[PDB]
Order: C-alpha cells, then structure tokens, then sequence
C-alpha cells in the first residue's frame, strides 16, 4: 500500500488476514512474520475473531414427536493459523451463514435422545454430549469451540400442559380433600 | 501531547495492554494501575475497565420437574486483569459481555435442574 | 465559591480519597476539613459517606409462602480506610452495584430461613 | 460568602453551630444568635434547634396470622440541643425521612406483633 508497503505490522490478536487480491488471496499464513504488501489490493482485513456468537435454536421433532427449540449459543474462535490456511475457501470472518449448519444437523441428532424431559430434569449429560459433537464438527470448520450453551429450551406444550396438570391433580388431591 | 505518546495515566479501576501493532510486539506490558509506559504510534492500549461491573441476566431455567420457572442473577464481574493478554488472544476486548450468557444459562440450568427449582 | 475550591472545604461523610497521580493512595483520606488537594499528590475522589437509607423491596417466597412482600430500609456508609480499595476496585461507587448484594442475597436467603407467621412473628429477630 | 458566613449575631436566640472541622472539638458546643463571628470556611453551619414538626408515620402490621393494622405514630421531633454533634455526621441531612422512619417503623412492627391491639 502507502504507509505500510513492504511492511505489515501484524496485528497479533486483531489477525488482519492478507488478501492477495493480485493473485486472488494469499497462500501464506499471515500474520507469521511482516509481509510484502503489493499496490493491488495485496492487503490485510481485520478478522480478530475473537468472541463470535450465534444463539440459534432448530425445530425438531422429540423421541415422542415434540417441537423442542434449543437455543445453542454457539461461540466460535477460529483457529490461529488455520483460518489463514483456510484460503482455498474462507479465509476472511468464516462466514456465519454457513456455521449454523452445525446446529441444524447436530440438535436434530441431539432432540430425542432425551425427548424434552429428560434434558429438564438432567442438563449436564445432554450439554456434554452436544458440547463433544459440536467440537468435532468445529474442528472440520478449522475452528476453536467455544463454551456452546445448550439453553432457552423449548419443548413442548403437551409437557407444560402436563405439568400444570400434575399440579391441577396434586391441587385437587388438596381440593377435593378440604 | 508527548506525555501522552510515552505514557499513560489511570487513576484506578482499569486495565490497558499496550499490545505493539507495529514493529515488534509488547502485548505483556499491561497498564498498572496508575502511570506505565506505552507508544500509542506504535503500541495500542487495549483498554478493560476492571471495576465491579452488575449486570442482571434473567431466564427461564429447569428443575426436577417438568417445570421452567424465571430465575435471574445480577452478575457483578471484573475481568481477570493479569490474564488480559490472553482472553484478548481468545476472545478480544468484548468478552467480558458476550461470554456472559454462554456462562449464566448454564451455571443457572445446570444447579436448577439438579434442584428442584 | 473561590477559597471552595483548591482548600477543600466540606462537611459530613464527603470523604475525598487523596491519590497521587498516580502511583497509588495517599496515606490519608479526608472528608471533613479544609485544606489544599492538588491532584498531582492529592486527587479528591469523594465518597459521599453521609449515610445512606435505601428501602429496598423485596417480592418473594419462604419455607410454605408463594406472595410475600416485604421491604428492607437499609442506613449505611462505606468504610473510609477501604474508599482507595472501592475506587479501584469498583470506582467512585460504593453502592449501586453492590447495593443489591447487600439486599436480595441476604433477604431471600433469611425469608427462606422463615415461614408463614414466624416473619411476622420473628420481627426485629427477622431483622436480627 | 465570607461576610454573610461570618455574621453571627442575627435577631434571634436560635442553637446551631459553625463547626470548626479542620480541629474536631467545637462540635459539641454551639453559636447562640446574638454572638459574632467566626470563620467562613473553616467553620460549617449546622442546625442543632430543630423546631417541634409533627411528623406522622403510619404501617399496616399484624401478629402470627392476626389480621394486619395501620398504626398511626405522629412524632413531635423536639430540638436537638446536644444532639446533632452525632446525627449531623451520621445523616447530615433531615433524619424525618432517613432515619426516623425506622425508628417509627420498626417499633410499630414490634407493637403489633406482641398483639396490641
């Protein structure tokens, strides 16, 4: 460029990712050492990434047919070096349309291992379950997974209907009683 | 002016990492509380307000029960300032409210559902 | 006023923390007085220490009550030997962000302690 | 400023002190109108006179299970001739709505929880 022409200055942390718009993108994983910064568009784009969350739940049927909405906070820190690696596709921000697609296949294998009741009454399993597929598929996206929560769970109004009634039969237990 | 371009003054309650952008890096001199040494032309302050920041979470949560019920904290929180460097590394000078809700919505469902709250 | 300001004139509980700038506190925090604070060796971060009545309410339930609603008037100060701690560690605040640690923690937890009647019995011992 | 501060005569017998701070031992005394003068800056006027304000508090409060009745306390608040050496530091500002009210409240709770009436 001007001010930084056959220099750089890598921004360690922010991770301005080099995009060799004079051949394309580059096939060298910035920011390891400074870079020769060509006059066309040979140059770097912030991608700090850093805290990148998506809260995002999927319709899916239970092990009984429910309609549970999971809200996984998905939180992901690309890897270093392998985002820059990852020129052949995404080298910039890895694009936050695609990764959702991680949770429309992984909840739905997830909804019905417990049905809805099972994860209210037990969290801890389902989260370690959810949070070991997530990581493994994170690592095919070349990124770091960051603590995903398995949260905002709804699941359905048969089970809340449910549960008003056992209270409605436990009231009329008392009820009916007095 | 030039006091500012050598130095940096903080008279309490935040952080900065003078992280050098350019030419070389210096991400471990982090701002003592008070007067400490930086280049802004060269080295950038990461800058974390390490006070006893509230903040009110509030979320239906689970129990031992088929029930969901509203639970809702108010988390006081300071950033870990010795270890800025590296959550910066991770995560940037935002975490301390994105990370938050990964916590809470846990913290909360996983303790709550073991009850029956 | 001029002689107001430069000698810090002052009254009840305004406790101006006396910092250098900065390396840390001065050995002295002053809030009733009259002398000079250049904020070079004297910065005067005040904390107003004048007490503080805040009836904090309180909508809960016990050991058997679902709708209780009971609201706690609590009078206090902050430490002054402990103001440059707070200001560093909380800032020129000494309530607001700890005003309710100091109320709901405590209040849920002693209702919970409590039941239908014995609130009312208990009082003071609520209280206590 | 300085002048009006430093008049201390004024018609009057009222009790209140220009309290020397800066040397902590006037403030058990006071300045009776009538006198003249004392320092402007260094000395700080607090009332100590405090004329008899019938304040009324008044708190619903019950016994037990016993039905909850409204207690109505009017307070005179008499002067404070050696009084205020203490609450001037401790409230400083009118007691009527930061300490009185418990000191009413709280009696009133304990008056209907032994029953009466």
């Amino acid at each position: 460029g001007v001010v930084n022409s056959a220099l750089y200055n890598v921004d360690a942390g922010h991770r301005a990712v080099i995009f060799d718009r004079f051949r394309g993108v580059q096939d060298i994983v910035v920011g390891e050492g400074t870079h020769f910064l060509i006059p066309w568009v040979q140059k770097p784009i912030i991608f700090d990434c850093r805290s990148r969350p998506r809260n995002v739940p999927v319709i899916t049927g239970s092990k009984d047919l429910q309609n549970v909405n999971i809200t996984l906070r998905i939180l992901f820190r690309p890897v270093a070096s392998q985002l820059p690696r990852i020129f052949t596709s995404i080298g910039e921000d890895y694009d936050e349309r695609v990764l959702p697609s991680i949770t429309t296949e992984i909840l739905k294998s997830v909804v019905a291992r417990f049905d809805a009741g099972e994860l209210i009454t037990q969290r801890e399993l389902v989260s370690r379950q959810v949070s070991d597929d997530l990581t493994e598929r994170a690592a095919t996206f070349g990124l770091i997974l960051d603590d995903v929560s398995l949260t905002h769970l709804t699941f359905g109004k048969e089970f809340t209907e449910a549960v008003e009634a056992k209270q409605v039969a436990q009231q009329e237990a008392e009820r009916a009683r007095f | 002016y030039g006091v500012r371009e050598s130095v940096f003054t903080v008279e309490g309650g935040h952080r900065a990492i003078f992280f050098n952008r350019i030419g070389g890096v210096q991400q471990d001199t982090i701002l003592a509380e008070g007067l400490h040494f930086r280049i802004p032309w060269f080295q950038y302050p990461i800058i974390y307000d390490i006070r006893a920041r509230p903040r009110k979470i509030s979320s239906p949560t689970g129990s031992k029960d088929l029930q969901m019920v509203n639970i809702s904290l108010r988390v006081l929180s300071r950033p870990n300032a010795q270890e800025l460097p590296s959550m910066y590394q991770r995560l940037g000078l935002d975490y301390e409210e994105r990370v938050l809700p990964s916590i809470v919505n846990e913290v909360l469902k996983s303790v709550v559902a073991k009850f029956n709250a």
